[PDB]
């Protein structure tokens, strides 16, 4: 609980700053990012899997510092550097490296995008029907379309020369098109775009979306009803209950948990 | 708890309007109760009724909040409670139970359900309620439209003025443009405009349509269509920089404004998909039309357009024909301008083979116009030389379909007589469209009685054969699937 | 066909058996079995009549052996299984009737140990046909579990479980003393029906198919056939007496029991008497099938695409049993899947309208009762029910050339007993030349397969029309058998 | 080949002055593809919608006739409203008018019952 | 009617939307409605004539008391019309088609004793030879 806590006060720190900077303010963000480096390496020194299930929110937040100035670049850089080329061998953080989205096509990232290339490509090549469950277990972490933006790219990349294969999918998704993976795909891709409305840099999530739904196009899906995606966990910890009462405190306090994460103090 | 509940769905109906999120949290209230078990066990039918709710209104309450199948679902639970208590009361119809609703609810059933099920979009649904009002005009209209009878919604639009205005020329300007008619259409648009200064958004958006399909450059919160004319002027102009943010602005608004809305059935996906791969599709050729142009770029631009094209087999033709239409605008466009170093020869064989795909596509949906407008166009660039063509026997096809078979059949005659003599067994693909002609005629022929089975044997089915045999021209796809046919035609 | 009359160079039976070996050379897992049962058509008797049956086993027999030369494992312990499945059915199992969790199977029974059976797949399983020869990665019988169920009926099947390679359970019926060939013959004209259907483009958007399931013979008087998992039958779930759907929902109408009693005893009566009858049963007895996806899907979006593909099945079932003259469609011969809320028709012996001929024949082209319907929603048979119907039809009529070959293939068929006999039709009914026959089957069904209907050409619409208005007609239900149930 | 003259043309033509209407079906032989025969035998058989797709799709054919048949579609499938419109847009683009369409305007004009318009044809 | 007889199928449509303009459904239906009825079967709309036809012989049901020849004439015209409809789809068993519609014109036609007319005699024989039929 403190390192979640810590964690998630550091970067609503973070991703809340004044457009202009001071020496004051500087010296603020130094300290906060400074702080968030150092709990990172205590954490993952002391513990090998503690972060695996706050990596992805971390590196979200660090990926738009790092273009914005440049007295503080060197430390996200290094701070990324660490959580991810120096860690690579470990076991544990190997999985949840494998499903973080790839990093901006730019200069300053290209170790780290050799790195993870290198990573998600270590059993062999992928399939246009891999890619597109990757891209669908990577969606269901984060809250923010904004760090999705580069991979909704490289998803659109595989769906234009990859057409032989999206004919074999629809093939063999004849028999249940229910859980057809294209109408999936496609309701994932409307959720985000709505998710992104109402946020900085709206405009760029909405053209890659439309990029990526311009690649697949009104093809029969052979279905009616749109079903939206459910957490498998949270329904066998609901059917673990038999009680009413036990499951309206389960449900009540895995609200009060997720809720304990909010910006507001109150 | 009953009656408080149906005062504020009663109040929600009365409008007194209410916002949407306190009705969308009691008809969450109410689905969370639909699904508890009551003290008392009973049956799932009874365990709906943990308050006294009258059903009809929240099915209302849900169809105004856009849950079309809990709708669905209320008035199915409403219409059976009400036949029950009926049953009770004595010791019908869905017209006596839709009259009994509005005589106390003020909420017919009928309407109702016609609401529910076009908003849910299965087409087959729409013809289960129909026993009120379907004489009026608006609904004859859209049944018209559904099945693709434009001949009749013309019809129905131009005689019924107490239709409102912008929707009755919306229709007319729909109906035209389905049926061909775009010099109508044209000088329809040209004469509303001259009677009519002030101009609505969507007829705009209708002129601007026309404008871009019709290749008529000189029209200069941007609407979809007014985009796509802008994109393809500036195409033209070789503005390369105004076509590509014109094409990114198009794109984030038709996301936005599929987005807004809330998403319950897959049927209110498929426009935005097509207009998005249309737009996508323009973009692609953006950069081959910037460039020099070579061969094989177009080839494989053709080849990845049939990919997707296969790929959208099972689409409506709603959907597939604007993507064909700015196809085929793409590569007028690309053979006017951009070519003067004759390249254009293969950009003609591009443009006359999507025009046949297009002809076999509009063919495969029982519409006529389409084909004929695409044989017009092909007849403009490609003129009959010696040898016959693929598009010769498109045309032959599309007459046929048009239940004309005296003119198909002559087509078909002149071309085999101009082959008997033209060819020598030289080219492989005349040679294919010389046996697919005698094995077309022989059997246009047997259907029609035209012929005594022995000429039909001597002079077509068996030469058919004959021609795909003897000539040798082996170790392909396409004369394999010529020989079977023909086999498959002397056979039966 | 085989035989063993017209052998030479250029002999008939010369060629079919050479025919017959290539394919069961190319692919044994699709015919090894056919021939077997062929060859043990009389291993009933010796476990425990023409000069065509003769000539027919001994033919079986040089393919058999012809097969044997290559493949002796694979023969061997597909022989072994075949006998162990004879054996198991043809055990009395009397004792058990009462009793209903679950039987030991006795240890002197040899299919307690069979096990790892490398070269036999699970007979029941539906194999994909590859073009390439050799067939690799296919489940195989490995294990049989040590007690049985039993299957509610007057010969009482036994219900078995197999455990394949790959660690799944799969259950089988086995049947003794009955006819399986017809059931098999019915589910391939069933299958091409489907390869028609998903060809055309108007029923494959809507996913318009027949439901099947296999069936093997392993002699001239038993079989064994795949155990549909997950469905139950309509009348179980309609009519039962303590747990029943009608019982639960409208405890103040009449029973089950009651119906049953009253339209038995206005059998032998006049016309008008029995319609008055059965309208006044049908007035005290409302159907409640509507409930069916009401209580099983309480999400509205599930509940709404189950109720669209049962309404589907419907349509698709009724018009294809129309084309085959399909009849003896009763609450028992029909199930229902608890998941997907299609259904299934078993128990195919009555086809090519043999059920008219009955001496309380058939009068309806299909099952369409007022359960069937209520089960469709608010519309009825007005919305999707009558547009499937009419496309249905549509691709029947479109591809009717081969559906009249395929029909003529099968009724020339010398082992498919289709024809009505006098036992057949005092069995069915009990209550507590062959060329010309053909012939005016072939013609009747040629007639159906276009417009005539009583003489005159009808469209596609008309002829759903007729058919809908003779399906639900009140005088036609009320002259029924009251076995049919027509108040259900 | 031998006098400039084709007998086909001539047959067609003689049987069109005599007005029989079966007649017309014995000779189509040759050049039956081209719009102007297809247009007249859409209109023989009262094919409205045809001739009026025809007649929109060709334009090589001369423009007095072009529109006098396109009209003459229009009025016989109803359009009175669609007729009127696009009397009023052939006017806007182009002021010069042929005596036809004057009297085709004056057709229309008492048809519809429009009274505001102001060698007299009949219609006139 | 002259339109319906030559195949066209718009301007009989005009000509009812024409009629509607001036004549309102009133609580008794005229020869009219009849006439939009011949013109939507005639369009191959055979569903909403029949509801048009079923509608108004429900009207008529409860408006009619044996008062006016005229009405009388187009009571049994329109049921005989529903009976020769309703035989032709299929979409009636026989027993109801003679008992409501076409026993029931014949019964109109007959026991109301509107006689001595030329009219009269036309629809009974009419209704007559569709009962034979
Ligand atoms: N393939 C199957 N899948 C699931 N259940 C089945 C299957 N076949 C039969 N049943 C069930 O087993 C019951 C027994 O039917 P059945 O074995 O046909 O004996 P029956 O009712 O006497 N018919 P019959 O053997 O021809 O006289 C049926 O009512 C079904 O409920
Ligand atoms: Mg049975």
């Amino acid at each position: 609980f403190v390192l979640r806590d810590v964690i998630y006060t550091l970067i609503h720190y973070i991703n809340q700053r004044p457009s202009c900077i001071m020496d004051v303010s500087l010296r603020s963000f130094s300290l906060c990012c400074d702080l968030l480096s150092q709990v990172c390496q205590t954490a993952v020194t002391y513990c090998k899997d503690a972060l695996e299930n706050h990596l992805h929110v971390i590196v979200g937040t660090l990926i738009p510092l790092v273009y914005e100035q440049v007295e503080v670049q060197k430390q996200v850089l290094d701070l990324l550097k660490y959580l991810v080329i120096d860690n690579k061998d470990n076991e544990n953080l190997y999985i949840t490296i494998k499903l973080l989205d790839p990093f901006p096509d730019h200069v300053v990232f290209k170790d780290l995008r050799i790195t993870q290339q290198k990573i998600k490509y270590s059993r062999g090549p992928f399939s246009l029907l891999e890619e597109i469950n990757h891209f669908l277990s990577v969606s269901v972490y984060d809250a923010l379309p904004l760090t999705r933006l580069e991979g909704l790219k490289d998803l659109r990349r595989q769906l234009e020369l990859h057409k032989d294969q999206m004919v074999d999918i629809m093939r063999a998704s004849q028999d249940n098109p229910q859980d057809g993976i294209m109408v999936k795909l496609v309701v994932n891709l409307l959720q985000l775009s709505k998710m992104a409305i109402n946020h900085t840099g709206e405009k760029e999530v909405l053209e890659a979306v439309g990029s990526c739904l311009g690649e697949v196009g009104p093809i029969d899906f052979s279905t009616i009803a749109i079903q939206h995606s459910k957490d498998a966990s949270y329904t066998k910890a609901l059917k673990l209950f038999e009680d009413k009462e036990l499951q309206w405190t389960f449900i009540m306090l895995t609200y009060l948990n997720n809720t304990l994460v909010e910006d507001c103090v109150k | 708890l009953s009656t408080h509940v149906q005062g504020f769905f009663t109040s929600c109906l009365r409008h007194c309007c209410l916002d949407k999120k306190s009705q969308r949290t009691m008809l969450a209230v109410v689905d969370y109760m639909r699904r508890q078990k009551r003290p008392s066990s009973g049956t799932i039918f009874n365990d709906a009724f943990w308050l006294d709710l009258n059903y009809l209104e929240v099915a209302k309450v849900a169809q105004s909040c856009a849950a079309h199948f809990t709708a669905l679902l209320y008035a199915e639970i409403y219409a059976d409670k009400k036949s029950m208590d009926d049953q009770e009361k004595r010791s019908t119809t869905i017209s006596s139970l839709s009259e009994k609703s509005k005589e106390e609810t003020g909420i017919s059933l009928q309407d109702l359900l016609l609401e529910i099920y076009r908003s849910i979009g299965e087409p087959d649904s729409l013809y289960g309620c129909g026993g009120g009002k379907m004489l009026q005009p608006i609904t004859r209209l859209r049944t018209y439209e559904h099945e693709a009878m434009w001949g009749k919604a013309l019809v129905t639009y131009d005689l019924e003025t107490a239709i409102p205005s912008s929707t009755r020329q919306a229709g007319i300007i729909q109906a035209l443009q389905n049926l061909g008619l775009c010099h109508i259409l044209s000088v329809y648009l040209k004469g509303l405009d001259y009677e009519n200064k002030d101009w609505c958004p969507e007829l705009e958006e209708l002129h601007y349509q026309a404008a871009w399909r019709n290749m008529q450059w000189d029209h200069c919160g941007t609407s979809y269509h007014e985009s796509l004319y802008n994109a393809l002027q500036s195409l033209r102009d070789r503005e390369f920089s105004t076509f590509y943010e014109s094409l990114k602005y198009a794109r984030v608004k038709e996301v936005e404004e599929m987005c807004k809305r809330s998403l319950e059935s897959v049927y209110s996906l498929y426009p935005t998909l097509s207009r998005l791969q249309a737009i996508g599709e323009l973009e692609s050729i953006g950069e081959l039309f910037s460039r020099s142009v070579t061969h094989r770029q177009l080839s494989e631009v053709y080849i990845k357009w049939q990919k997707h094209s296969q790929l959208l087999k099972d689409s409506d033709f709603s959907f597939q024909e604007p993507i064909m239409a700015l196809r085929t605008v793409i590569l007028e466009i690309l053979m006017e301008k951009e070519m003067d170093n004759s390249q254009r020869e293969c950009i003609k064989d591009i443009l006359t083979k999507h025009l046949v795909e297009l002809s076999i596509l509009a063919r495969t949906f029982k519409n006529t116009q389409l084909p004929e407008r695409a044989i017009f166009q092909i007849k403009q660039y490609n003129s009959v030389s010696c040898g016959v063509s693929e598009w010769q026997l498109e045309e032959a096809q599309v007459f046929w379909a048009k239940k004309e078979q005296s003119l198909a059949l002559s087509i078909l005659k002149q071309m085999i007589k101009k082959l008997d003599a033209s060819c020598a067994a030289n080219n492989p693909s005349l040679k294919l469209t010389y046996t697919e002609c005698l094995r077309v005629c022989g059997n246009w022929l047997a259907e029609t009685c035209l012929e005594n089975p022995a000429v039909i044997m001597q002079t077509y089915l068996e030469k058919a054969v004959e021609v795909a045999g003897n000539y040798d021209g082996e170790s392909s796809d396409e004369l394999r699937n010529g020989k079977m046919k023909a086999f498959l035609s002397l056979a039966r | 066909r085989m035989g063993t009359k017209m052998m030479g160079g250029l002999g008939f039976h010369e060629v079919l058996n050479n025919l017959i070996s290539r394919i069961s050379m190319d692919h044994p897992h699709h015919t090894l079995f056919i021939i077997l049962a062929l060859a043990n058509a009389n291993r009933d008797e010796f476990l425990t009549s023409s000069q065509l049956d003769e000539d027919r086993t001994e033919a079986a027999n040089r393919i058999i052996c012809t097969i044997r030369s290559r493949r002796p494992q694979m023969v061997r312990s597909v022989e072994a299984l075949c006998d162990a499945y004879i054996i198991l059915a043809n055990l009395d199992a009397t004792q058990w009737k009462t009793q209903r969790k679950g039987i030991n199977i006795p240890a002197d029974q040899p299919i307690t140990k069979l096990k790892n059976l490398e070269d036999v797949v699970v007979p029941t399983m539906e194999i994909k046909v590859d073009h390439t020869g050799e067939y690799g990665n296919l489940v195989t019988i490995q294990s049989f579990k040590a007690e049985f169920r039993l299957a509610g009926g007057v010969n009482l099947p036994k219900i078995i479980d197999c455990v394949g390679s790959d660690g799944k359970e799969r259950r089988q019926l086995v049947k003794g003393r009955d006819d399986l060939r017809q059931d098999a013959v019915m589910q391939q004209v069933f299958q091409m029906c489907n390869t028609l259907l998903q060809r055309n483009t108007e029923t494959r958007k809507r996913k318009l198919t027949i439901c099947t399931y296999k069936v093997v013979p392993l002699s001239q008087r038993s079989g064994v056939l795949e155990w549909c998992t997950g469905t139950v039958p309509i009348g179980e779930f309609l009519v039962n007496n303590e747990d029943g759907a009608h019982k639960r929902y409208r405890p103040n109408d009449f029973s089950a029991f009651q119906c049953q009693k009253k339209m038995m005893e206005v059998q032998k009566k006049s016309f008008e008497e029995k319609y008055e009858v059965f309208m006044d049963v049908c007035q005290n007895f409302q159907p409640v099938f509507r409930y069916f996806c009401m209580e099983k899907f309480l999400d509205p979006a599930i509940w709404f695409e189950k109720r669209l593909a049962y309404t589907r099945s419907v349509a698709t079932s009724s018009i294809v049993g129309y084309i085959l003259g399909l009849g003896d469609r009763h609450v028992q011969n029909i199930l229902i899947n608890e998941q997907s809320a299609e259904l299934v028709h078993i128990d195919l012996g009555v086809a090519f309208e043999q059920g008219k001929i009955l001496p309380t024949p058939e009068t309806v082209p299909f099952r369409l009762t007022r359960d069937i319907v209520d089960g469709m929603g608010i519309t009825g048979v007005e919305g999707v029910f009558r547009r499937c119907c009419e496309k249905t039809m549509e691709v029947m009529r479109n591809s009717q050339e081969t559906l009249l070959t395929i029909v003529e293939v099968l009724l020339y068929d010398p082992l498919f007993d289709w024809t009505m006999n006098p036992l057949k039709a005092l069995y069915l009914q009990q209550r507590p030349s062959f060329n010309k026959v053909a012939e005016r089957v072939l013609m009747r069904l040629q007639e159906k397969l276009k417009g005539v209907e009583e003489g005159t050409v009808l469209s596609v619409g008309g002829q759903v029309n007729l058919l809908i208005q003779q399906a639900i007609d009140p005088k036609n239900l009320s002259r029924l058998f009251p076995g049919w149930k027509a108040w259900v």
